RNA sequence: GUGGAAGUCUGUUAGAGUUGGUGUCCUACAAUACCCUCUCGUGAUCUAUGUGUAGGGGUGAAAGGCCCAUCGAGUCCGGCA
RNA sequence: GUCGGGUGAGAACCCCGACGGCCUAAUGGAUAAGGGUUCCUCAGCACUGCUGAUCAGCUGAGGGUUAGCCGGUCCUAAGUCAUACCGCAACUCGACUAUGACGAAAUGGGAAACGGGUUAAUAUUCCCGUGCCACUAUGCAGUGAAAGUUGACGCCCUGGGGUCGAUCACGCUGGGCAUCGCCCAGUCGAACCGUCCAACUCCGUGGAAGCCGUAAUGGCAGGAAGCGGACGAACGGCGGCAUAGGGAAACGUGAUUCAACCUGGGGCCCAUGAAAAGACGAGCAUAGUGUCCGUACCGAGAACCGACACAGGUGUCCAUGGCGGCGAAAGCCAAGGCCUGUCGGGAGCAACCAACGUUAGGGAAUUCGGCAAGUUAGUCCCGUACCUUCGGAAGAAGGGAUGCCUGCUCCGGAACGGAGCAGGUCGCAGUGACUCGGAAGCUCGGACUGUCUAGUAACAACAUAGGUGACCGCAAAUCCGCAAGGACUCGUACGGUCACUGAAUCCUGCCCAGUGCAGGUAUCUGAACACCUCGUACAAGAGGACGAAGGACCUGUCAACGGCGGGGGUCUUAAGGUAGCGUAGUACCUUGCCGCAUCAGUAGCGGCUUGCAUGAAUGGAUUAACCAGAGCUUCACUGUCCCAACGUUGGGCCCGGUGAACUGUACAUUCCAGUGCGGAGUCUGGAGACACCCAGGGGGAAGCGAAGACCCUAUGGAGCUUUACUGCAGGCUGUCGCUGAGGACUCUCACUCCGGGAGGAGGACACCGAUAGCCGGGCA
RNA sequence: CGAGUGGCUUGCUACCUCGAUGUCGGUUCCCUCCAUCCUGCCCGUGCAGAAGCGGGCAAGGGUGAGGUUGUUCGCCUAUUA
RNA sequence: ACGACCGUAUAGUACGAGAGGAACUACGGUUGGUGGCCACUGGUGUACCGGUUGUUCGAGAGAGCACGUGCCGGGUAGCCA
């Protein structure tokens, strides 16, 4: 047989990688020496390429100008601030420690430094639940519960551009465009509607899969495809 | 609304697009001043024609369910 | 469209020029490597021992 | 009334495509052509140039399509008498 | 093309004049690539040119391309390469990270040139005139100088400014026409320097409680109009440039609509629409310097690619020349080009063929099928069904009007813009040509736009939004690499991967026995190392104990693969077909039966329906809109038919010139019969038969063309599949090494990752190397 | 029940061709056979007539148009000697 | 190179209870086939004449083009059914 379609995907070939020289910024949180005194103003609101979504322009007091993940209520004119003893308000950065729980959370670190890992899509959002001296137990928008480093960095509110999902595509053009701005290749011809050689599903003399479609994950490159070591399937029992 | 698609689509494609928009684009009371004059600039973004506010909101609505209950708590 | 004759007309574009260190129009002005000696690519002059039979 | 949206309509605008005639041709004008007819024509549009992906590998809105008249595994030479 | 004429040994096609035509986004003008001297001149005709040739893109010989201000050159783009590092047995191999370099000639960014003249051939390059840019030097000014601006940007709608062009009025110069008084051309003049400024933004004044404003949105006591002001545009106006230039001459003036160019407002995005160099910021004089490479010509029905002077293919700018009209449409005509989509002469020119016109009466009877052809048509007025997702259906359908002439009205600033009125009036016909829908109904399929088999399939197939399930918290899931490493990812579950279904609407039943996947598991099974026993002065080897993943066993799961019967009033094997739909694109029987329709209907539609062998995301049903998709009906139409005729153009036939190919064992005037390996011009018997030639339509040579695609055979091949054989990757798992301190646990010091670092997380695990068991058509 | 003729169907066989004898149906155009559908001349009759029925000689001529179906076949309609 | 049919007279006759209903012969026409011909009807008739739309030659007159007639109306000869 030849090479299924995610086989093709892994040699990072034009048509698979994201156009990352049109993406404007690789959003991260600040690196304060200490104390805290690091703050910034707002100075625009852009959309950001690679995540459908706005981001903040800021300008900070040592000059600095960088574009970071806006959550949302945020303007022009309004002051953020990150490091240990910043304010406890929407926009502003400080470890989970210094941050009261049952307060919605985005752009939370894996580890403290990071530059912020979790939650970082559109309305998502974190949800701090337990404090400790060595754990900060945090709610992930998946419904997980994170058990994390309370130094790990945090930011507050939800991630703007609530409710993206609400609205249908409707038509073929609209995916066509979005789908343009990511590392996807599109659309999606059916395994099922292929040849026997292009894809395990593929052949017959009408359309349905060989074997059925839940496979081991033991299964190699090249055959682990349709319901990936499903735990159940359908929606009934 | 959703009438430019002429008859293409079906009821909840220009249903839901037609009311998504509906609410999107009404007289919005800005936060900047309680006045009715804020406006979608993009996907998240919006302005107060009045004092000029740019700030971020909903994908389609200046303020999600999601994003008042960040004020409160 | 056929493959043959009215694709031909579209053959307008520069690619084997004579290669500035063998002197045989391979030097492919794109790949900036020659096919025939291997300029561009290798130090050492393209050589393979297929371009003869096995017993010479 | 204003407004002027649309993978919106008419359209041989340019441009793109290729349904029927199973016409003409079929030692051709042409190793895929000619004429009439027909489809699209603000968009998932068309197009030039530059550039990337290479052979059990690419590429593929999937026809085993396409990768220089070569494809159910290109071409060249060699293994090879 | 034709008639004259020119040249010449020779002229249908080489040149001149005339008459006649063709080309209008091209057959004109400017160019990119590519070609490479094809460009110009002279001399030629052996070659090449679909005939000829005095001609030529041919042959020979000469000549021809001039730049500070056009391009390159410089900058950076997708991306490429080189060096270092690292990998590899190794490299001309290989990913990342550094550095450097490369990467745009029409068409990215960008310091600066216009006018005239000139050659056989160049020309923003040469010459004359005028202008401009950069650098450097000198002199004066200046201490400013880097913040900021610019370069620099998407799609849609739209206002204002405004040049050329076009047109209008009028004047002047020249030309044309000659029943009139019309018709045509011209009426010129740059770069640059100086100056003017709408729009936007802002400031002062002012003081609106309802006003201001727009094509539209809109604006305001947080200060509206008005008034004054700051900043501020054109490739535009104006002055110079210019008793420069150009013109035979006059060498205009106003206007309208306004490409270019300038400047604003609005709307859209699950889409956000380059960068760098450079410039500005930041004055003036005078002088000096401004090298190097490209520059000819073609740019195509003869200079390119296609073996050809190939009816094919091949990017950009000219989209504003006139009438016409909605128009970058048709048709006609300028400018400019051409008669080289390059063989001619002759026959009322037959048959036959290709394109095509018209055909009385009938009117789809033709045919698989209205295939082909025809009908309809532009604009305005009236009017418009079922159905529908309320968008649509819809130009439904149907009905009427339509020219010219005279005089007017309304809208608007006006148009050489538009809407109407009254009277008169011609034709068979007023969208008079051209341009220019035939209409209606039922059913099947896919929702729609879109995609596809370059070259017999355009479709119901693919895609799609929509629906659904699966995997994964990112040191992830998935995938690529032998390795070093990499895509996804400037991404983070509203994510993105892997699959199925395929808009909306109503719905989506029962089954976990087999298979798959996943979870659990007392017990059973389960490899190697280590450990114990026997054995061997050691070893091979035999047994035992412990036992991982996996399996047995148990559970979960069908929008996983799939299944939904026989029998009787349960049995196989889990269940035993629910809503619906049904003689289906699925129904063998079959032209099922009844009905509609027709004279007649294996068709089509409707109903019934026991369904050989329908049925729910292997999705079921339904459904508006859409369709070069399949079937059927009606009106209209007509040479499809009855049944053919006549005509038109190009051939065909004859003549001059040019000049192939296919095919050929031999013989050959055959016909009827026979015979023969059963399908004979040639054998046998008869018959017929004087030779040669022209035209024809193709009966035969089992005609020519292709070592049959069908079928079988070969211990032939290849692509594909799997619970075929055997293996190989890969995943999971145990063990060993790295690996350290104190059957469950602590630690830090290796090792890994995070963090700039201090340092944090992790940690003897993980990674890596080795081996063992399991899974393993992903691959051989 | 018995004896045959034909070579249209079907089956059987594997003689001919696999370095190819182009398919079914249709169409068009030509010749033929007779086991005669009509027409001519006859015989019988359960031959009154009329209309038939059965048979003989006979191949000169004729044997047509349509609806479903690719159909051949066949079903159906109206004309017809 | 002619095949076949229908009709009238025969005849409401023969025959027959009646209903019904012939023939020999003589005529008239039809259909199919055949050969020829064009006075007549019809088609053609890019010979010809007229009308008229667009555009060009200034208007007028008179012309070109609109595919091998722009279109519409009429149509001689010939050729045809
Ligand atoms: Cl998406
Ligand atoms: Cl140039
Ligand atoms: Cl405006
Ligand atoms: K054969
Ligand atoms: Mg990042
Ligand atoms: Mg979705
Ligand atoms: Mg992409
Ligand atoms: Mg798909
Ligand atoms: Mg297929
Ligand atoms: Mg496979
Ligand atoms: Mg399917
Ligand atoms: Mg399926
Ligand atoms: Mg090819
Ligand atoms: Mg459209
Ligand atoms: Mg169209
Ligand atoms: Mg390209
Ligand atoms: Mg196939
Ligand atoms: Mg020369
Ligand atoms: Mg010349
Ligand atoms: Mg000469
Ligand atoms: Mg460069
Ligand atoms: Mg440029
Ligand atoms: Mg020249
Ligand atoms: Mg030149
Ligand atoms: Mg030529
Ligand atoms: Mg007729
Ligand atoms: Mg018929
Ligand atoms: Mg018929
Ligand atoms: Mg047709
Ligand atoms: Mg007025
Ligand atoms: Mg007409
Ligand atoms: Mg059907
Ligand atoms: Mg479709
Ligand atoms: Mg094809
Ligand atoms: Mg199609
Ligand atoms: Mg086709
Ligand atoms: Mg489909
Ligand atoms: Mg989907
Ligand atoms: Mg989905
Ligand atoms: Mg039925
Ligand atoms: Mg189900
Ligand atoms: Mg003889
Ligand atoms: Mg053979
Ligand atoms: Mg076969
Ligand atoms: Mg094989
Ligand atoms: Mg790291
Ligand atoms: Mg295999
Ligand atoms: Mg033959
Ligand atoms: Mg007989
Ligand atoms: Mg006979
Ligand atoms: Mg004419
Ligand atoms: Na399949
Ligand atoms: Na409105
Ligand atoms: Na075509
Ligand atoms: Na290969
Ligand atoms: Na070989
Ligand atoms: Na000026
Ligand atoms: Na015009
Ligand atoms: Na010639
Ligand atoms: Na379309
Ligand atoms: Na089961
Ligand atoms: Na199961
Ligand atoms: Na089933
Ligand atoms: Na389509
Ligand atoms: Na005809
Ligand atoms: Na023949
Ligand atoms: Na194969
Ligand atoms: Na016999
Ligand atoms: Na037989
Ligand atoms: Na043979
Ligand atoms: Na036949
Ligand atoms: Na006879
Ligand atoms: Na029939």
């Amino acid at each position: 047989g030849r090479r299924i379609q995610g086989q093709r995907r892994g040699r990072g070939t034009s048509t698979f990688r994201a156009p990352s020289h049109r993406y404007k910024a690789d959003l991260e949180h600040r690196k304060v020496e200490d104390g805290d005194v690091i703050a910034g103003t707002v100075v625009d609101i852009e959309h950001d390429p690679a995540r459908s979504a706005p981001v903040a322009a800021v300008e900070f007091e040592d000059g600095d100008r960088r574009l970071i993940l806006a959550p949302e209520g945020v303007g022009v004119g309004d002051e953020l601030q990150v490091g240990v003893s910043a304010e406890i308000a929407p926009g502003n950065t400080l470890p989970l420690a210094e941050i009261p729980e049952g307060v919605p959370v985005c752009n939370v670190e894996s580890s403290p430094g990071d530059g912020g890992k979790f939650a970082r899509a559109s309305g998502v959002n974190a949800q701090l639940l337990t404090h400790d001296r060595n754990v900060a137990v945090v709610k992930l928008p998946s419904g997980e519960m994170k058990r994390l480093d309370p130094q790990c960095r945090a930011t507050i509110g939800v991630v703007a551009g609530g409710g993206r999902t609400d609205k249908p595509f409707v038509k073929a053009g609209n995916k066509h465009h979005k789908m343009k701005a990511r590392g996807t290749k599109w659309p999606n011809v059916r395994g099922v509607a292929m040849n026997a050689v292009d894809h395990p599903f593929g052949g017959g003399g009408r359309q349905h899969p060989g074997k059925p479609k839940s496979i081991s994950r033991n299964a190699p490159p090249g055959r682990k495809v349709g319901d990936i070591a499903s735990k159940r399937t359908g929606r009934g029992g | 609304r959703s009438g430019r698609f002429g008859a293409r689509y079906g009821r909840v494609s220009r249903r839901r697009v037609a009311e998504i928009e509906s609410e999107m684009n009404e007289d919005h009371a800005c936060p900047n001043c309680g006045e009715d004059r804020v406006d979608r600039q993009g996907t998240g973004i919006w302005q107060c024609s009045y004092c000029d506010y740019k700030f971020t909101g909903g994908s389609y609505k200046p303020e999600t369910p999601g994003g008042k209950t960040v004020r409160r708590s | 469209t056929g493959a043959g004759t009215p694709s031909q007309g579209k053959k307008n574009t520069t690619t084997h020029t004579k290669c500035r260190r063998c002197g045989e129009k391979s030097y492919h002005t794109k790949k900036k490597v020659c096919s025939s000696c291997g300029f561009g690519k290798s130090a050492k002059r393209r050589d393979y021992e297929w371009q003869s039979k096995a017993g010479e």
